[PDB]
């Protein structure tokens, strides 16, 4: 049996475990311009991987999504990294890289 | 990774946080389910039906001990 089927064969739903964590990051750029940064870093670090950026400026690698929160301090960019359980090794790290800052 | 399935009962769920040396703990309620709030790393806990989300700061030993306590109480398929 499949993990779905053996979940619809006990007429139980899926759980959503999401995460979303706070990077924050120095800029003194405008956040558009941080994003496409971070979108460039991530598209050359990650070669691999399904890496985007979407007409909002948000950033995606595989189904891990990178956004701005909303401007805060000028010099502080906060960026929203949400992925759900599938994509957990994805997820932290991209957020144990983006510890480490940009390139310069 | 596995597909999840099961149930948050939020009382429980404060109570393995303490027993795993979270303290101060707070819980607000909505609509039908709650949000479990902490200091550590800002950390919102929002505990829905099928829909467990954890917001924090990027605290990486925190956030993979909240996620270990939560999937301790979900099944795995």
């Amino acid at each position: 049996v499949s993990s779905e089927q053996a979940l619809k064969e006990l007429g139980l739903a899926e759980h959503q475990l999401r995460f979303t964590c706070r990077v924050h990051l120095h800029d003194t750029r405008k956040e558009q311009e941080t994003a496409l940064r971070v979108y460039s870093h991530l598209k050359s670090v990650l070669k691999d991987h399904c890496v985007q950026h979407l007409p909002d400026g948000s950033v995606t690698v595989e189904s891990v999504l990178l956004q701005a929160a909303a401007p805060s301090d000028p010099g502080t960019k906060v960026l929203l990294v949400s992925w759900t359980y599938q994509d957990e090794e994805l997820g932290s790290f991209l957020t144990s890289l983006l510890k480490k800052g940009l390139p310069q | 990774k596995p597909l999840l399935s099961g149930s948050i009962p939020v009382e429980q769920f404060v109570q393995t946080l303490e027993k795993h040396g979270f303290s101060d703990i707070k819980v607000e309620d909505t609509a039908k389910g709650h949000i479990v709030l902490l200091q550590e790393a800002e950390t919102l806990i929002q505990i829905e039906e099928d829909s467990t989300h954890i917001i924090c700061d990027n605290d990486e030993m925190l956030r993979v001990r909240l996620r270990d306590l939560v999937l301790k109480f979900l099944q795995k398929f």
